[PDB]
C-alpha cells in the first residue's frame, strides 16, 4: 500500500521474521511468539489475475518490486514433473501405460480432447491451493505481503470454460466441484485482486505475439473457448470475490505502466471497511484477539499437511479419473524407483547425498 | 399446621407444573415453587441462612432465563386446561382437608429445629449460623472451597469460549 | 490440546475432573469429580464452524446432566436409609447409582446417544470420550456389587455393539459400535477383578489410541476414502491396516493379550456361559473390522489418480509408528509384564 | 405367586411351573416391548399401544405355558424325566412361534433353537453346575494394594492395638 | 502341585477376606480422626 | 414406614421433575426450565439428609456452586445453539 | 510510561488497589500480632468452661487483669 | 464409607468432607464401628461390626425408635377409634416446656 | 417466619381490596376497538412485541450467574470470623477476593464486559 | 469496638451465673417425666402380642 516513494524507502519490518521454513510453529511456539506485532499496511496479499497471455508475470514482478512484496511465479507442471534433485520425470513415460503417460500444457493444446484433460485441470487447481497457502505462511510468519498470479479461487474459470467447449465431460466437472467445495472454504481470501481486462481479439494477437511452438500451431485458443474465459471472470468469479476484496480493472497493465498502478492502489484505503464488525469485505482477516491470529497462523503453518488431505474423495463412477489397479502397480514401479524417487528428497544416496548415517532431520512442511 | 398445607402446595403446583408447556407459564409455576421450598427448608432447619442464599441464588437464574425466553421463545401460547384446574383444585382441597384431620404430631419431620434442641446443649447458644457454616472455611475441608473458585473461573473462561462474543449478537432468526 | 493456550487448560482440568472422583472416598465427594469433568469436555467438543458438533454438543450434555442429577438422587437416598457411604447388603437403591452410571458411560441399555453424539466429533475429540471418559463411570461401578443388573448390560452391550456397527460406513459412528462391544469386556472384568479391568482398559485406550491417529493424521471419515487413500508402497499400507486385527484381538498381535487375560480369569472364575455369548459375539465385530481391511489385504485397487503424493504430521505419525510397531510385535514382550501374576 | 420352577421334580405341581415361566414370558416381553413402542413401531393413540403390548408379550406367555405343558407331559407319559423330554418341550415353543409368525419354516427351525436350548437347561440341572455362579474369587487389589498409598496428610494417632488387650 | 495349591490358597482369602493380598479392602479412617483433631483445635478457639 | 411419612414426597417430586426433562416441547429452553426445578428438588432432599447430621449444612454452598455451572454451562450451549443453527427447537436438530 | 497511563484512564483502579494492598500489608501484621500474643488462648471463652487443676490446659489459662 | 482404589494425594482433598466428628450426638459411635473396618478391612469388617453398624445406624438414621413411635401413636388411635378409649382423656398430660 | 407468613398474606389482601376498589370506583365507559389498540406513538404497530428480540450483553447475562454464586461463600465470612483459625480463615478469604478480581480484570482486558459490536 | 466488646462480655457472663441454674432445674424435671412415660407406656400397649 505504500509505496518505496511513500515510505521514502525500504520496508522496516516491526521484527524479524519468523523462519517458517525451517522451524514448525505449533501451539507451544505461539505462546512465546505472537502474530500481530509483525503486521504493516503491507500485510496483505494481491491477486494479479487476467486472460490468457496477458503479461501478468512481468506486471506482477515489477508491482511486488514496488510495494515490497513476495513474489509468487505461477504454478506449472514443472512443479510435479521435475523432482528436487533436477531429474525430468516425463523421460519415463515410455515405459508407464497409456492411461499415466504425462500430460502438461503442451499436450493440452495440441490434443486436449484426450480423457487426462481432466486429470490436468485438477492438477493444476491442487497445485495453485498448495501454492496459496505457501503465501498465506509467508505472511502471516514475516508480515511482508505477498502477490499471487492466479489464485486457487480462479481456477474453475478455466475448468467451466473447458466444460462448454466439451473437451470434460459432465462427471469431470462433478468431481471438480466436490473437491472446490471440499477444499476452497479453508483458505483466506485475498485483500486485494487486479484485472487485465484485454479485450477477446487483442489476445488473440497478444497469444501470436509470444510465437510459442505448440500454441501458436494448437487449436484450442479458439474465439469461442477465449470469449468463454471472458464471460466466465467478470460474470462468476470478478462478480463474487469484490463482495470481499478491493477490485481494480484494467485494460492491460501489462501494455501500461506500473507505476500508476501502484499510485492508484496507495489511493485505495483498507481501513474504511475495518470500522464495521461483520462489514463482507475483507472479512476473512479481522482477527478479534490475538488468538485468533496465532490460531490461523497455525493451521496454514503447521496444519497444511490437513489441508492438502481433503483432496481425498473417493468417486470412481468417473471412469476417466479412475486408475487402473494393473497400470497402477505398473506405474507405482516406475516412478517411484526413478533417480532422487527413492526416498524423500535429501536422503538419495545414488544422486549424491551424503552423511545419511549421521543424518536425521526432515524438512518441514516437506513431504512424506 | 402449615407444614402440612406446604406439603400440599408444593404437590400441587408440581403436577401443574408437568403439565405447562409455555417457557413462561413453566417458569411462573417454577418461581412459585421456589419460594415454598425455601420456607419448608428453614421448618427443619436450625436457621433460615441457607432459605436466603437459595432464594438469592435461583432470582438470579430467573431474571436471565425469561432474557432468553425473551429473545428466544417469545411467541408461544397459553391454554387454560379447566381439566387442569379443577384437577389440582379437587385434590388441593383434598389434601387441605387431610391436613386438619391429621394427627400432626405423627406427620411433623424429626430433623431438630433450634428449639427442639434440648436446654444442655452448650453449642446451641452461639450466634445463629456460627458453627454450621464454620468449617467451609478452615482446615482441610477450606481446599474444597479453594477449588470450587478455580472450578468457578475455570467456568469463567468456558463461557467466553463456548459464547464467541465477537461473531455477534444473538437472534431467533 | 491442538489451537490455543485455552484447550491446554480444558485437557488438565479433565484430568483433575477424573482423578477427584476415583480417589473420592464418598459418594458425595465422587459425584463432585463428575460435575468438574463435565464442563471440561464440553469447550473442547464444540466448535462452531461444524453444525455438526455444536449438537454433539448439546446430546453429550443433556445425557451427562441426567445421569449426575439421578446420581446424586440414589446417592442422597442411598445414605438416607443405611447412613453409610456402603450398603452393607445390595438392593434396589444401590442398582439405581449402577443404571446411572451405565448410561453416563453409554453401556448397552443406554448406550444411544453415545453412537449418535459421535457423526459431529473431530477424531481428537472421539478419543478423549471413547477412553478417559469412561474412566470415571467405569471405575465407579467397580464400588456396586449388583450382579443380574451388570450382568445383563454385558449381554446387551456385545450384542447390540456387535450387530449395529454392521451397518455403518461412517468410521466414526463404526468405531463407537466398536467400542460399545470392548465396553462390554471390561464390565464383565468388572465383576470379577479390576486388575484385570486395569489391564484391559490401558490395552484398549492403546489400540484406540492407535487407530484413532491413523484416521486422525490422514483425515479418513469414511469407508470410501480408505480404498482412496494414496501410500506410496502398498506393503506399507497393508501394515498399517494390521492393527485393526489387533484391536480384533487375534492372538498372533498384541490386541489379543488383553482378551486373553479376561478369559484366563472368567473362566477360573466359573463364568463359563458369559464368555460364549461374548467371545462368539465377538466375530461379529470382529467382522466389520475386516471390511477396512478389504482396503489393504487386496492390494491393487482402483485409485483416483490426481495424487502421487502422502501430506502427513510428522510428530503424530512419527509416535505413531512407534505404537503400531508394538500393536504387532508386542506379544513377545508378555514376559516382561509382571501385572497378570 | 412367587413359584421357582424347580422347587418340585419335573413331573409335578404344575401350577407352580406355568406361574414360574410367565414370568419370566411377560418380563422379557414387557422390556422389548417397550422398545418396540417407542423406538421401532411408535404407534399412535392410547389403544394401538397397547396391541404392541399385547403383541410383543401375548405369544410369548404361550410359549412358556406351552413349553411347560409339553416338557410335564412328556415326564409322566414317557416314565422317565430325562433330556428328550426338554427336547420335547422345546419344539412346541417352537410350534406356537411359527403360528405367532404366520411362517411355518420359522416355528419348525425356532423350534430347534429353542429344543436344544432346553436340553443343555435340563443338563445343567442333572449335573451339577450353574450358568452365572456367584463369583468364587473376587479380587480387590494388587499385591501391594495395602502398600500402595500416596495420600500426603499426617495420619493422628491411632485408637486401637493389634496386641491382646491388657487390663 | 504349586498351582494348584496356590489356586486353592486364593480361594480361601476370597472366602473370607483375611489378609491384607489381594482380596482385601483398605479402609481407612484416618480421615475421620483428622476431622476429629480440627474439632478439637477449633474448640479451644472458640471464644473472644 | 419412615421413607414413606419423611421422604417419600421429595422423591415423588423429583421423579415429576425428569418426566418434565423428557416430555416433547419444542423449545430447547423447556429442558433448563426444567433443569433447575429438579436441581430444586435435589437439594430439599439433600437438605434433609445434612440436617440428620448437627452441623453439616455447610454443604449446601458447595452443591449450589455446582448447580449454577451446569445452568451456566447449559445455557452456553443454547448460545452456541443459536449461532449454527439459527434456532432452538427440537425438531430442527438432525434426528441422529 | 505505565503508571501514569492508568493514573489517567482508569484512577480508580489505582486508588482502589492502593487501599487493597493497603488491606494485605496491615492484614499481615495483624495475623503475625496475633501469634505474637498468644491469641488462640483467648481469656473470655464461649459457654461454661471449667477444667480439673491436673488437666493440661489449666496451666495454659491466660492471665490478665480485668 | 468407601475405599478410593487411586488414593493419591487428591483423597486428601474431599476425605474430610462430610462426617460426624464434630459436636455430634453420635461422633463416638461411628469412631468405634469405622476403627473396626480399619482394623478388619471392609469386606471382611461388613461381618464383624454387627453390633456397631446396627448402633451407630441406630444413632444416625434413628428409625429404630422413630418406628416405635408410630406404634404408639397408632395404638392410641386405634383403642380410641374402637371405643375402648374415651374424647376426655385421649392424651396423657403433656410435659413441662422447660425440659428435655 | 409463621407471624411474616401471616402479615404477608394479610398485606397482600389489602392492596388486593386496593384495585378491587379502583376497578368498581373505576368510571366506566363502553370499550372501543380503538381504545384498547395499543400505545405506539398514534401510528398503527407494524411489529408485534412479541418478536424475537436480540440481545447483545447475552454474555454478561451468563456472567451475572456466576458471580453471584460467588456471593453465597463471601457472605458467610463475617459470622465465623470468631470462631475460625486465622491463619486458614485470612488465607482462604484473600485468595478468595484476589481470585474474583484476577478473573475480572483478565475478562476485561479481554473485551469480554464490552457489549457486543 | 471496646465498649461493644465490654457490653458483650457483660451480657456473657451474666448467662454463665444462670446457665447452671437451669440446667440443674431440667435435669430434676427431665427424669421425672421419664417415670410417667415409662409408665404411659406400660398401660397403652398391655394388650400388643
Ligand atoms: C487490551 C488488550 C491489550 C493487548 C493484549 C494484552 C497485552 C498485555 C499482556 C498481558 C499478559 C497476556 C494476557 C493474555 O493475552 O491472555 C493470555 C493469552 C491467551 O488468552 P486466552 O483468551 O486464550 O485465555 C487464556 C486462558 N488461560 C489464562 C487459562 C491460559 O496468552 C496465553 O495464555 C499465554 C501467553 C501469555 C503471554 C502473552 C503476552
Ligand atoms: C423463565 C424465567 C421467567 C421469570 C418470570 C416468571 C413470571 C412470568 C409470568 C408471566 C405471565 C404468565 C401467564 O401468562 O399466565 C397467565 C395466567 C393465566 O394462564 P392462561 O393460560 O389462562 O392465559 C391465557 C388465557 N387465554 C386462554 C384466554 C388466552 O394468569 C395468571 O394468573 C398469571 C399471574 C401473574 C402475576 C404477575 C407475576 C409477577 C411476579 C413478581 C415476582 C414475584 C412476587
Ligand atoms: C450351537 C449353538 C449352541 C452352542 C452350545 C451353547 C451351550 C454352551 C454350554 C452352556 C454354557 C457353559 C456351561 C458350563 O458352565 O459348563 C461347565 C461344566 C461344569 O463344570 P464345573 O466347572 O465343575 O462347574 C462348576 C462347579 N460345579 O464344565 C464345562 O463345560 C467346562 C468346559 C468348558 C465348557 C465350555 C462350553 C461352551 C462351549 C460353547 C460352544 C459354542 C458353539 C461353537 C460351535
Ligand atoms: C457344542 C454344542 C453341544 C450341544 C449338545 C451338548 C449335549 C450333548 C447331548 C447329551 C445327551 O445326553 O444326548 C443324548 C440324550 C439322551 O439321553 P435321554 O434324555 O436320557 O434319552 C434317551 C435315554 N433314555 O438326548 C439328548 O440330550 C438330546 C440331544 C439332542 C441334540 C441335538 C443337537
Ligand atoms: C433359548 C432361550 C431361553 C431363554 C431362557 C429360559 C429361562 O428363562 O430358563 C430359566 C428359567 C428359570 O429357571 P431357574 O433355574 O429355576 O431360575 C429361576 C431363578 N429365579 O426358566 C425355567 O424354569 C427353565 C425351564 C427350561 C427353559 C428351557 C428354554 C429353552
Ligand atoms: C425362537 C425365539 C422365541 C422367542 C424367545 C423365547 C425366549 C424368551 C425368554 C424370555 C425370558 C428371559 C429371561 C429368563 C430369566 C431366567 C433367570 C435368569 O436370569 O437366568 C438364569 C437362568 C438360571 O439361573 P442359574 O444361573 O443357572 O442358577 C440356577 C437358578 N435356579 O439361566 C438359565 O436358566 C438359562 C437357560 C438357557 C440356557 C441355554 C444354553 C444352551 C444354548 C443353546 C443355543
Ligand atoms: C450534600 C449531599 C450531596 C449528596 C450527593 C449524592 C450524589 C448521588 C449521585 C451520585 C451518582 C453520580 C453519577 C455517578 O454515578 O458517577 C459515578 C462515578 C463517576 O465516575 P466515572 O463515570 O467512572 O468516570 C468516567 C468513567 N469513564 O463513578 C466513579 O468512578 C466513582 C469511583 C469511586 C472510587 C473511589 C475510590 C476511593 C479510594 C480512596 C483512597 C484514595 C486516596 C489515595 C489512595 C490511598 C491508598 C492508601
Ligand atoms: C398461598 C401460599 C401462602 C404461603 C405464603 C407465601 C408467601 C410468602 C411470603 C412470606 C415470605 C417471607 C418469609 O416467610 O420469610 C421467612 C424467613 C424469615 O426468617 P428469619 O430470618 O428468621 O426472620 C423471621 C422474622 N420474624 O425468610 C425467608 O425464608 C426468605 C423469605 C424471602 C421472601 C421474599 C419475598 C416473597 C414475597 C411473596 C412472593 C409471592
Ligand atoms: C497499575 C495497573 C496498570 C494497568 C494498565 C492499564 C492501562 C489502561 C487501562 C485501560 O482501560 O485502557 C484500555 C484497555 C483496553 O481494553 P478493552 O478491551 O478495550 O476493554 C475496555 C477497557 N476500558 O483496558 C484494558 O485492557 C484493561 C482494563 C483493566 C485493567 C485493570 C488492571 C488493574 C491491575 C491492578
Ligand atoms: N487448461 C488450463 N490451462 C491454463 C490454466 N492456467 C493457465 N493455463 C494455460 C493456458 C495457456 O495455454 C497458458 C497461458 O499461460 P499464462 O496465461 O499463465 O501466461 P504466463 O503466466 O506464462 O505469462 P503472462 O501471462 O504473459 O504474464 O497456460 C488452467 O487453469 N487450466
Amino acid at each position: 500500500i505504500s509505496g518505496k516513494t511513500m515510505r521514502g524507502g525500504p520496508r522496516v519490518p516491526k521484527a524479524a521474521p519468523y523462519p517458517y521454513k525451517t522451524k514448525k510453529y505449533s501451539v507451544f511456539n505461539a505462546i512465546f511468539d505472537k502474530t500481530s506485532k509483525r503486521f504493516d499496511e503491507n500485510s496483505k496479499v494481491i491477486c494479479v489475475e487476467g486472460p490468457i497471455a496477458a503479461g501478468k508475470s512481468k506486471f506482477a514482478k515489477e508491482l511486488a518490486e514496488e510495494l515490497d512484496m513476495e513474489y509468487y511465479p505461477a504454478v506449472d507442471l514443472d512443479l510435479i514433473y521435475i523432482n528436487s534433485y533436477g531429474y525430468d520425470m516425463r523421460k519415463l513415460d515410455p515405459q508407464l501405460p497409456p492411461s499415466c503417460r504425462s500430460y502438461d500444457v503442451r499436450n493440452f493444446c495440441l490434443d486436449p480432447s484426450h480423457d487426462l484433460a481432466a486429470q490436468f485441470q485438477i492438477r493444476m487447481y491442487m497445485l495453485r491451493y498448495s501454492q496459496y497457502i505457501d503465501a498465506l505462511q509467508h505472511v502471516l510468519s514475516t508480515g511482508q505481503g505477498v502477490v499471487l498470479e492466479r489464485s486457487p479461487y480462479s481456477d474453475f474459470v478455466f475448468m467451466e470454460a473447458m466444460f462448454r467447449q466439451g473437451y470434460l465431460s459432465r462427471g469431470a466437472r462433478s468431481v471438480y466441484n466436490e473437491l472446490r467445495q471440499n477444499t476452497i472454504g479453508e483458505l483466506l481470501k485475498p485483500h486485494l485482486v487486479i484485472y487485465l481486462d484485454l479485450p477477446v481479439d487483442a489476445v488473440k494477437k497478444q497469444i501470436k505475439a509470444r510465437n510459442v511452438d505448440y500454441e501458436v500451431q494448437s487449436k484450442v485458443f479458439s474465439d469461442a473457448y477465449l470469449s468463454d474465459l471472458e464471460q466466465l471472470y467478470k460474470q462468476q468469479y470478478l462478480k463474487d470475490i469484490s463482495t470481499h476484496a478491493e477490485l481494480l480493472i484494467y485494460d492491460w497493465t501489462a501494455g501500461g505502466e506500473t507505476e500508476v498502478v501502484v499510485e492508484d492502489i496507495e489511493r485505495i484505503d483498507f481501513n474504511q471497511f475495518e470500522a464495521d464488525i461483520h462489514n463482507k469485505k475483507m472479512l476473512d482477516w479481522r482477527f478479534p484477539l490475538e488468538a485468533e491470529w496465532c490460531e490461523a497462523r497455525i493451521k496454514y503453518c503447521h496444519e497444511k499437511p490437513d489441508l492438502m488431505n481433503y483432496f481425498n474423495v473417493p468417486r470412481f463412477d468417473v471412469p476417466e479419473l479412475v486408475r487402473s489397479a494393473d497400470d497402477g502397480k505398473v506405474w507405482r514401479d516406475v516412478w517411484f524407483n526413478a533417480p532422487g524417487m527413492k526416498y524423500r528428497p535429501g536422503y538419495n544416496a545414488d544422486m549424491g547425498d551424503e552423511g545419511l548415517l549421521t543424518k536425521t532431520k526432515i524438512g518441514i512442511n516437506q513431504g512424506i | 399446621m402449615i407444614q402440612l398445607m406446604l406439603y400440599s402446595l408444593i404437590i400441587t403446583t408440581s403436577i401443574i407444573f408437568l403439565n405447562m408447556i409455555h417457557p413462561l407459564a413453566l417458569g411462573l409455576t417454577l418461581l412459585i415453587q421456589t419460594i415454598f421450598v425455601c420456607l419448608l427448608t428453614g421448618l427443619m432447619t436450625k436457621s433460615f441462612w441457607y432459605s436466603y442464599i437459595l432464594f438469592l441464588i435461583f432470582l438470579g437464574g430467573m431474571l436471565v432465563l425469561f432474557i432468553y425466553v425473551t429473545s428466544l421463545a417469545s411467541n408461544e401460547m397459553f391454554n387454560l386446561s379447566m381439566k387442569l384446574t379443577l384437577f389440582s383444585s379437587l385434590i388441593l382441597i383434598f389434601m387441605l382437608i387431610l391436613s386438619f384431620i391429621m394427627d400432626k404430631t405423627s406427620s411433623s419431620l424429626f430433623l431438630m429445629n433450634n428449639d427442639m434442641q434440648s436446654i444442655i446443649n452448650m453449642n446451641s447458644y452461639f450466634m445463629e449460623n456460627s458453627l454450621s457454616l464454620n468449617k467451609l472455611y478452615n482446615f482441610p475441608t477450606n481446599f474444597i472451597t479453594i477449588l470450587l473458585m478455580n472450578y468457578l473461573l475455570i467456568t469463567l473462561i468456558v463461557i467466553v469460549k463456548i459464547t464467541k462474543l465477537f461473531k455477534g449478537p444473538i437472534r431467533m432468526m | 490440546m491442538f489451537n490455543n493456550s485455552s484447550k491446554i487448560l480444558f485437557i488438565t482440568i479433565m484430568i483433575i475432573g477424573t482423578l477427584i472422583t476415583v480417589t473420592s472416598n464418598s459418594w458425595l465427594g465422587a459425584w463432585m469429580g463428575l460435575e468438574i469433568n463435565l464442563l471440561s469436555f464440553i469447550p473442547l467438543l464444540s466448535d462452531n464452524n461444524n453444525l455438526m458438533s455444536t449438537e454433539a454438543s448439546l446430546k453429550y450434555f443433556l445425557t451427562q446432566v441426567l445421569a449426575s442429577t439421578v446420581l446424586l438422587f440414589s446417592s442422597i437416598l442411598l445414605m438416607l436409609k443405611n447412613n453409610m457411604n456402603n450398603e452393607i447388603n445390595e438392593s434396589f437403591t444401590s442398582m439405581i447409582i449402577m443404571s446411572a452410571l451405565l448410561l453416563k458411560s453409554g453401556a448397552a441399555p443406554f448406550h444411544f446417544w453415545f453412537p449418535n453424539m459421535m457423526e459431529g466429533l473431530t477424531w481428537m475429540n472421539a478419543l478423549m470420550l471413547m477412553t478417559w471418559q469412561k474412566i470415571a463411570p467405569l471405575m465407579l461401578i467397580s464400588y456396586l456389587n449388583i450382579k443380574y443388573l451388570l450382568l445383563i448390560s454385558v449381554i446387551l452391550s456385545v450384542i447390540i455393539g456387535a450387530i449395529g456397527g454392521l451397518n455403518q460406513t461412517s468410521l466414526r459412528k463404526l468405531m463407537a459400535f466398536s467400542s460399545i462391544n470392548h465396553l462390554g469386556w471390561m464390565l464383565s472384568s468388572l465383576m470379577i477383578s479390576e486388575s484385570i479391568w486395569l489391564i484391559y482398559f490401558f490395552f484398549y485406550s492403546f489400540l484406540s489410541f492407535v487407530l484413532t491417529f491413523m484416521f486422525n493424521i490422514f483425515k479418513l471419515f469414511h469407508l470410501n476414502q480408505l480404498f482412496s487413500w494414496f501410500v506410496n508402497s502398498k506393503i506399507l499400507k497393508f501394515t498399517l491396516f494390521m492393527n485393526f486385527l489387533s484391536l480384533g484381538g487375534l492372538p498372533p498381535f498384541l490386541g489379543f493379550l488383553p482378551k486373553w487375560l479376561v478369559i484366563q480369569q472368567l473362566t477360573l472364575c466359573n463364568q463359563y456361559f458369559m464368555l460364549t455369548l461374548m467371545m462368539m459375539s465377538t466375530l461379529i465385530t470382529l467382522f466389520f473390522y475386516l471390511r477396512i481391511c478389504y482396503s489393504a489385504f487386496m492390494m491393487n485397487y482402483f485409485e483416483n489418480n490426481w495424487i502421487m503424493k502422502m501430506n502427513m504430521n510428522s510428530i503424530n505419525y512419527n509416535m505413531y509408528m512407534i505404537m503400531t510397531f508394538f500393536s504387532i510385535f508386542g506379544l513377545f514382550l508378555i514376559s516382561l509384564f509382571y501385572f497378570m501374576f | 405367586l412367587r413359584s421357582k420352577y424347580y422347587d418340585h421334580p419335573d413331573g409335578e405341581d404344575a401350577f407352580g411351573k406355568i406361574v414360574a415361566t410367565n414370568k419370566y414370558a411377560v418380563s422379557a416381553g414387557v422390556a422389548w416391548s417397550m422398545f418396540d413402542v417407542l423406538t421401532l413401531s411408535k404407534p399412535q393413540g392410547y389403544l394401538p399401544t397397547l396391541g404392541r403390548f399385547a403383541y410383543n408379550t401375548g405369544p410369548l406367555m404361550g410359549m412358556a405355558t406351552a413349553f411347560t405343558l409339553t416338557t410335564l407331559v412328556a415326564t409322566n407319559a414317557r416314565g422317565k424325566d430325562d433330556k428328550i423330554n426338554y427336547l420335547i418341550g422345546g419344539f412346541a415353543a417352537g410350534g406356537v412361534f411359527g403360528a405367532w409368525k404366520h411362517n411355518h419354516v420359522a416355528g419348525l427351525c425356532a423350534g430347534l433353537f429353542l429344543g436344544i436350548a432346553g436340553v443343555i437347561k435340563k443338563m445343567s440341572i442333572e449335573q451339577g453346575w450353574e450358568f452365572f455362579p456367584n463369583t468364587p474369587i473376587k479380587q480387590y487389589g494388587g499385591l501391594n494394594i495395602a502398600g500402595n498409598d500416596w495420600t500426603i496428610m499426617a495420619d493422628p494417632p491411632k485408637n486401637w492395638t493389634t496386641e491382646k488387650p491388657k487390663e | 502341585q504349586i498351582r494348584l495349591l496356590e489356586d486353592e490358597v486364593r480361594r480361601k482369602m476370597s472366602e473370607r477376606n483375611d489378609y491384607q493380598a489381594y482380596y482385601y479392602r483398605p479402609s481407612v479412617a484416618k480421615y475421620h480422626r483428622i476431622s476429629k483433631e480440627a474439632a478439637d483445635e477449633l474448640e479451644a478457639l472458640r471464644g473472644d | 414406614m419412615i421413607m414413606i411419612l419423611y421422604w417419600s414426597l421429595p422423591m415423588i417430586l423429583f421423579i415429576l421433575g425428569l418426566f418434565c426433562f423428557v416430555s416433547n416441547r419444542k423449545h430447547l429452553l423447556s429442558m433448563l426450565l426444567s433443569l433447575e426445578f429438579i436441581v430444586l428438588m435435589l437439594f430439599f432432599m439433600l437438605f434433609i439428609y445434612l440436617n440428620m447430621l448437627n452441623y453439616e449444612s455447610y454443604f449446601s454452598m458447595m452443591f449450589l456452586t455446582f448447580s449454577v455451572c451446569e445452568g451456566a454451562l447449559g445455557l452456553s450451549i443454547l448460545v452456541s445453539m443459536i449461532r449454527t443453527h439459527g434456532n432452538d427447537y427440537f425438531q430442527s436438530f438432525s434426528i441422529m | 510510561s505505565l503508571l501514569k497511563r492508568a493514573w489517567n484512564e482508569i484512577p480508580d483502579i489505582v486508588g482502589g488497589s492502593a487501599l487493597a494492598l493497603a488491606g494485605i500489608v496491615m492484614a499481615t501484621i495483624g495475623v503475625a500480632n496475633y501469634y505474637a500474643k498468644d491469641g488462640d488462648n483467648r481469656r473470655y471463652k464461649l459457654g461454661y468452661v471449667v477444667y480439673r487443676h491436673d488437666d493440661p490446659r489449666a496451666l495454659k489459662v491466660r492471665n490478665d487483669e480485668d | 464409607s468407601l475405599t478410593p482404589f487411586l488414593r493419591l494425594p487428591l483423597t486428601d482433598l474431599t476425605g474430610c468432607l462430610i462426617n460426624h466428628q464434630t459436636y455430634d450426638k453420635c461422633g463416638k459411635f461411628e469412631m468405634k464401628m469405622m476403627e473396626c473396618f480399619e482394623a478388619y478391612g471392609l469386606e471382611r469388617g461388613k461381618r464383624e461390626c454387627a453390633d456397631l453398624i446396627s448402633d451407630f445406624q441406630e444413632c444416625v438414621g434413628m428409625q429404630k425408635q422413630l418406628m416405635r413411635f408410630h406404634a404408639m401413636r397408632n395404638e392410641r388411635y386405634k383403642q380410641w377409634l374402637k371405643g375402648e378409649r374415651k374424647g376426655q382423656e385421649f392424651f396423657a398430660d403433656p410435659p413441662r416446656v422447660d425440659a428435655y | 417466619m409463621f407471624s411474616i407468613i401471616f402479615i404477608a398474606l394479610l398485606i397482600l389482601l389489602i392492596t388486593t381490596i386496593v384495585m378491587f376498589l379502583a376497578s368498581i370506583l373505576s368510571k366506566k365507559a363502553l370499550i372501543d376497538r380503538e381504545k384498547s389498540s395499543p400505545f405506539e406513538c398514534g401510528f398503527d404497530p407494524k411489529s408485534s412485541s412479541r418478536l424475537p428480540f436480540s440481545l447483545r450483553f447475552f454474555l454478561i447475562t451468563i456472567i451475572f450467574l456466576i458471580f453471584d454464586v460467588e456471593i453465597a461463600l463471601i457472605l458467610p465470612m463475617i459470622i465465623i470470623m470468631k470462631y475460625s483459625n486465622i491463619m486458614i480463615w485470612t488465607i482462604t478469604s484473600i485468595i478468595f477476593i484476589l481470585i474474583l478480581l484476577i478473573g475480572l480484570y483478565h475478562e476485561w482486558n479481554q473485551g469480554m464486559l464490552n457489549w457486543s459490536n | 469496638a471496646k465498649k461493644v466488646k465490654r457490653d458483650e462480655i457483660e451480657m456473657r457472663s451474666a448467662q454463665n451465673v444462670i446457665f447452671p441454674i437451669l440446667v440443674a432445674e431440667r435435669d430434676r424435671e427431665f427424669l421425672r417425666q421419664l417415670r410417667r412415660n415409662r409408665d404411659e407406656e406400660a398401660e397403652l400397649m398391655k394388650n400388643v402380642p
